[PDB]
Parts: structure tokens; sequence; C-alpha cells
């Protein structure tokens, strides 16, 4: 835990298709 | 000054919530007007009222000392009446009734909270007009 | 250049703005309620409320009436800017508490 | 009107003094009290009919 997973990874699913 | 259609001190006779939790119907008689009665619906969670407390009741139009048509509050720095009243309602006078010789009753509805003011000579002042502010302070 | 997302309903619009209904497709209570809250947090806004006219359609109708200081469009744009800022503050605080832990 | 001391003008007046208002002497207090209690304008009667 205590990890900023969202900063580390460049999201793709979250953007609208 | 010249906007108070009526003002007098009243001594609350009784307060009863009839199956209500935030509105009580209080009854009061005028101190030093042997004929002026008052039946009034008060939101008591906003303005708590106890039996045998003296309330200064005032009826005014224009609390002041575009064609938008939606009511806009006066600004926070606006000097107005109600700056020294604890409780203020706005409603309409919808009925004047005769109860005897030289004794009349006036009915105000403040969105459904009714006021019945029994009196003798309040004619040149209390009109059947939307402009009716009820002001109450402890 | 999305030309279908947010529409201005003209029958519900006044003269000179200051009172307008917007239709926002693919929106529901989620954005509607937060937007209404933020927009009511504006002094010039006298009226804000949304409605999903029918569950079958993914459509939201948000009504803004202002006083004369600004137009409904300006209040809407300000509401969206303020919602973005609020979510940014939430993001910063939450990521900081995650890092600290 | 009768109770407030003025004349109850339920019947048209047939005398010399009809033309002048029959409430001229009334001291502007019972007059406004009556207008406060009952006030039936011609517009009201015509709209009702």
């Amino acid at each position: 835990v205590s990890r900023d997973t969202w900063n580390t990874k460049n999201m793709r699913s979250l953007e609208p298709p | 000054m010249s906007n108070t259609l009526f003002d007098d001190i009243f001594q609350v006779s009784e307060v009863d919530p009839g199956r209500y939790n935030k509105v009580c119907r209080i009854e009061a008689a005028s101190t030093t007007q042997d004929q002026c009665k008052l039946t009034l619906d008060i939101n008591v969670e906003l303005f708590p009222v106890a039996a045998q407390d003296s309330l200064t009741v005032t009826i005014a139009s224009s609390l002041n000392l575009s064609a938008t048509r939606s009511w806009r509050p006066p600004q926070a720095g606006d000097r107005s009446l109600a700056d020294d009243y604890d409780y203020v309602m706005y409603g309409t006078a919808y009925k004047f009734e005769e109860v005897s010789k030289d004794l009349i009753a006036v009915y105000y509805s403040f969105g459904g909270l009714l006021m019945r003011l029994e009196g003798n000579y309040r004619n040149l002042n209390n009109l059947k007009q939307e402009n009716a502010y009820l002001l109450i302070r402890r | 250049p999305d030309r279908e997302k947010i529409k201005l309903l003209t029958q519900a619009t006044s003269e000179d703005g200051t009172s307008a209904s917007f239709q926002i497709v693919e929106e529901d209570h989620t954005l509607g309620n937060a937007l209404r809250y933020v927009i009511m947090k504006n002094p010039d806004v006298e009226f804000c409320g949304y409605s999903i006219p029918h569950p079958s359609e993914n459509l939201l109708n948000i009504r803004i009436q202002t006083y004369g200081e600004t137009t409904a469009v300006d209040a809407l744009q300000k509401g969206l800017k303020d919602l973005m800022d609020l979510c940014d503050v939430v993001e910063s605080k939450f990521t900081e508490k995650i890092k600290s832990m | 009107r009768k109770s407030r001391g003025m004349l109850g003008l339920l019947e048209p007046p047939a005398k010399e003094l009809q033309g002048i208002d029959p409430d001229e002497t009334v001291p502007d207090n019972v007059k406004t009290s009556v207008s406060q209690l009952y006030r039936i304008s011609e517009k009201s009667v015509r709209k009702f009919l």
C-alpha cells in the first residue's frame, strides 16, 4: 500500500472510448 | 419609522404544537391594549417560544428603513428593519373580518403559517396587501 | 469539436440570457447534482436545478436562472471550472495522504 | 355601513341631497374601516356577472 499507482501508470481505460 | 403598519408588545398565553415538530401555534394578548389578541404560527426550531414570554410584534411593509421578477435578497451590508428583530416572516393579508362593534380581525398567511390579529382601530394602516412583513423579537 | 454533447434549449431560454436550460446528453445524477451544488454556490445564480426527464433517455436538462450580473452560460462555465478545481483539490489531498500513510 | 354609523344605502336615495356624496361628513376613519372590511368595485360585480 501507500503507493500512488495512478501517477506511476499512464491510464487508458479511464478516457472515453 | 414610517413603514411599521402595526407594532405592539404581546404576552404569550400558550404555545401548542398540534402534531407538528417545527411549527407551534402561539396565542398572545397585548400588553397595554386590552383588546388586541394574537394567534400566530411560529417556526419554533428557528425562534423558540415559551409560555409567558413577552414578544415585540411588528407588521411592516418594505423592510427598508431590472424586470427579473425573481425575489433577490438584500445585500449583507444593507441597513434594514429586521436588523433588530429575531424572527421575520413575509406573507399576505388575505382577510379582514368583523367580530363585533369596533373590533376586527386580520388574517395573514406567511406561506401557510397563519396569523390572526384581533384589534379595534388598525384600519388606516393594515391593508389587504402582499406587502406584510411580520417582525418578532424576544 | 463535439457538437452534440451540450445543447441550449431555446424555448426555455430568456432574452439576453441570465435564464437558460441546457441539455447534456450521456449525463445523469452524478454530474447533475455536483454541478447544481457548485452552481448554487455562486452569488449571481438565483435558480439552479437539473432533471432527467425520462430514465429511458441518457439526457440531463439543467436549468440556470441568474440575476442580471451574469448569463446562465457564464454561470454554467464557472460551475464547470469550480467543479474541476474542487476535484483537483480532492485529488491532491488524497494522493498526499496515500503517499504519507 | 349601518353598524359603523354611516347610512346603509341599500335603496336609491330620493331627496334633494342625493347628488353630493352621502358620506362626506364621515370622519375618514369609519370610511376607511368599511373600505377595509367590504370593498366591492364595479369591475368586481361586472366580472362576477
